[PDB]
């Protein structure tokens, strides 16, 4: 996933 | 130029980031909806919110516009990309540097929204919100696309008490 709502948070799958 | 051209102009900046997030998703094949309004976030929005000494639910409201305006972004980037593939965008995202770019304009969004809370509330906002997008428009050369992206995001930035 990548978020971005807050924290560019990145997890590769 | 306005009182609020900084914190607008950071908004409008942030919003940005929906390019390069759009362009991974779309080779990563990953959901745009799935963008991180997650339970962990949310607190963790509120906490630095307190330590700003703002109000959390203000906070996540204008955090709440900013990410629909970029999940916005990311959808009409891949419309167009469905129309015509080749517009796409041929470099890769540079995910790395986006942290870094979001941490900080993050963090001059909400010492921003202490800093200038006083007109927040006042009658006046509305105006000076107006003035703000109107700079940050031209300064920015904003297109149809992050003009609309701009107000959704700014929606309630004078619902302040």
């Amino acid at each position: 996933y990548l978020w971005t709502y807050y924290e560019l948070i990145f997890k590769p799958c | 130029t306005s009182q609020l051209a900084e914190l607008v102009d950071a908004a409008a900046e942030r919003l940005e980031v929906a390019d390069p997030v759009a362009a991974f998703k779309w080779r990563a094949q990953l959901p745009i909806e799935d963008s991180g309004r997650v339970e962990q976030q949310l607190a963790k929005l509120g906490e630095d919110a307190r330590s700003q000494h703002i109000d959390p639910d203000y906070v996540t409201r204008v955090f709440d516009d900013q990410i629909r305006a970029t999940e916005a972004i990311e959808y009409s980037r891949f419309s167009d990309w469905k129309l015509n593939p080749a517009s796409a965008p041929p470099e890769p995202p540079d995910l790395s540097a986006s942290r870094s770019a979001i941490d900080s304009l993050n963090n001059r969004m909400l010492s921003q929204i202490w800093s200038h809370w006083s007109l927040l509330s006042a009658p006046s906002c509305a105006a000076q919100l107006d003035r703000a997008k109107r700079d940050i428009v031209r300064s920015r050369h904003l297109d149809s696309l992050y003009q609309r992206a701009l107000t959704t995001a700014t929606q309630s930035y004078c619902q302040a008490l």
